[PDB]
């Protein structure tokens, strides 16, 4: 059974693996999707929102009454928001004013204070404002692209869940890279802790193929394609960089809902498009491919994902 | 679209 | 560990219990919230969408190639939609033509065919159209308010999860009643299968107190207050009926997000409002009160729940 | 306003 969780941050993870059946028709491999939308605030980021706060509590970087600040226009903000609501911290988030109203409402429902920076200054404007706020005494900044607690929680939770649920039957791991914490921690756990051979594939947007050495660019695959190589990405445990187009990501997310009944976001379509390409290669005949689906389709009602349904 | 860490 | 799920319908349930800490400040009882938003299509109904389909497969009422139809303007349609997408059934849903576009987009993302019925005719018109369609050979209608497989899945899953996660420490169970399947199945499991004393409390809208014998009326607590006593509600296992106003349901759902970091819907606030009243009674000092939170806050962005955040 | 099974 599960324990009784003493607050919502403790309930992170323990997400299911679901076999893909129709998108894989005609393959001899097996593709399993890990449903990270089933998290306390409905994305994979909940794991690192909890872990970065806990780690800072343990180190004394975060004390009761202190103020948390982070620049983020994605799921990390929602993750930090629910954790700070559950554990009692004042939270400020900075983000370009381009962030959708729906995400703003979700953050405000947790009592997060939003500082909207000029759209013209992009994410760099949000980052500089958060760094300025974080320099105030009594303010703590988790730094999702640098904080080792980010990949560490995937070593401690995501990786073991995959290993235990497959009973050690995992030959390929495919994951989209935002911070890289997910792929770093799962790969470190499978390769270093379990000494298990695994072909680890990082998925990035074709429109911003920075891990593969290309130029950063604008893309629509929310949650990946940071446009730089994050410190939390461990290239030494990744075997392959694979690009996916915006259209492939969007279309495969739509097909996950239509053909598998898995309601998921755009980067879920990107990860799955990559996983299905790898799963079709002759060398993985009869092997097991595991991929991560980061969040849920309802968070995307206003985006290009649902463009075709009015 | 997203760049510079936007959307994460 | 968890099994590998052969399709997404198999992954229903296994939802966490989370202790409520600030809304309970000053109480000597313990209030645990079961987070049914963490289901494969993100509500408690996922359990009965799966179970009603599985049951009809086992009895032969549903065969490959047949058509599923149900009148539903709520989460049951989403549950049937992802199950039918996962298991390969054509699904038609009927509903008044005034259903929000956001809910219709979610349903169509699973490939459900939507038949809108005139808005003046309300739910009666949708029910009539579904019964007409269901009378065609080759068509199956689950009937969420009559199907015994609805409470049975709560006897088999929800109830044991509560029993096992609490290690048998559950003295009160509080549940909003829509179909009544949740409260019926959990109470049957605890009282009849485990012979365990538990005070079972049903929650209904003050504006539509039909279980208490009052007149049906219109209310804003989506998912409860059906306006009739459903066949799937077994009054003989319910010990008490509480009514909750629309305003205290909405406010308590907002406070669950703000004070506990639990993003949930309006009926979650209704259930928690009743649970908190029972938990404050001195006779439950030291006792454990369990309540169900049926779904997640993001499904309510365009509703009264978020009016205060524009 | 929900009634008659609406919203479930």
């Amino acid at each position: 059974h599960m324990p009784i969780f003493k607050d919502n941050s403790e309930s992170i993870g323990r997400t299911p693996l679901v076999q893909i059946n129709r998108l894989t028709a005609g393959l001899s491999s097996r593709v399993l999707a890990k449903i990270e939308g089933r998290n306390p605030a409905y994305s994979v980021k909940c794991r690192i929102g909890a872990a970065m706060i806990w780690d800072a509590e343990q180190s004394g970087k975060l004390k009761p009454g202190m103020h948390v600040v982070e620049p983020t226009s994605g799921n990390t903000g929602i993750a930090l928001a629910f954790v700070c609501a559950a554990r009692g911290y004042k939270l400020t988030l900075t983000m370009p004013e381009t962030m959708s109203i729906e995400r703003r409402m979700m953050l405000k429902s947790f009592g997060a204070d939003l500082v909207l920076t000029p759209g013209a200054d992009g994410m760099k404007g949000a980052i500089s404002k958060a760094e300025e706020l974080a320099a105030q005494p009594g303010w703590f900044i988790p730094q999702q692209f640098k904080n080792p607690a980010n990949p560490a929680i995937h070593v401690k939770t995501t990786g073991p869940e995959i290993w235990n649920d497959t009973e050690g039957q995992v030959d390929v791991f495919v994951a989209g890279v935002g911070t890289g914490g997910t792929i770093t921690g799962v790969a470190r756990f499978l390769k270093h802790e379990k000494k298990h051979p695994v072909h680890v594939v990082a998925v990035e947007p074709a429109a911003s193929p920075v891990l593969a050495g290309g130029p950063a660019g604008r893309h629509k695959i929310q949650g990946i394609g940071a446009g730089f190589v994050p410190d939390t990405f461990d290239r030494s445990v990744v075997d392959e960089i694979l690009s996916v187009t915006d259209d492939e990501a969007i279309e495969t997310a739509r097909k996950l809902a239509m053909e598998e009944g898995i309601s998921c976001g755009i980067s879920c379509g990107a990860a799955m498009a990559g996983a299905l390409k790898v799963a079709a290669r002759p060398e993985f005949a009869g092997k097991t491919i595991v991929t991560v689906l980061p969040d849920a389709g309802e968070r995307y009602l206003s985006t290009a994902l649902f463009e075709n349904l009015r | 679209g997203f760049s510079g860490g936007d959307g994460i």
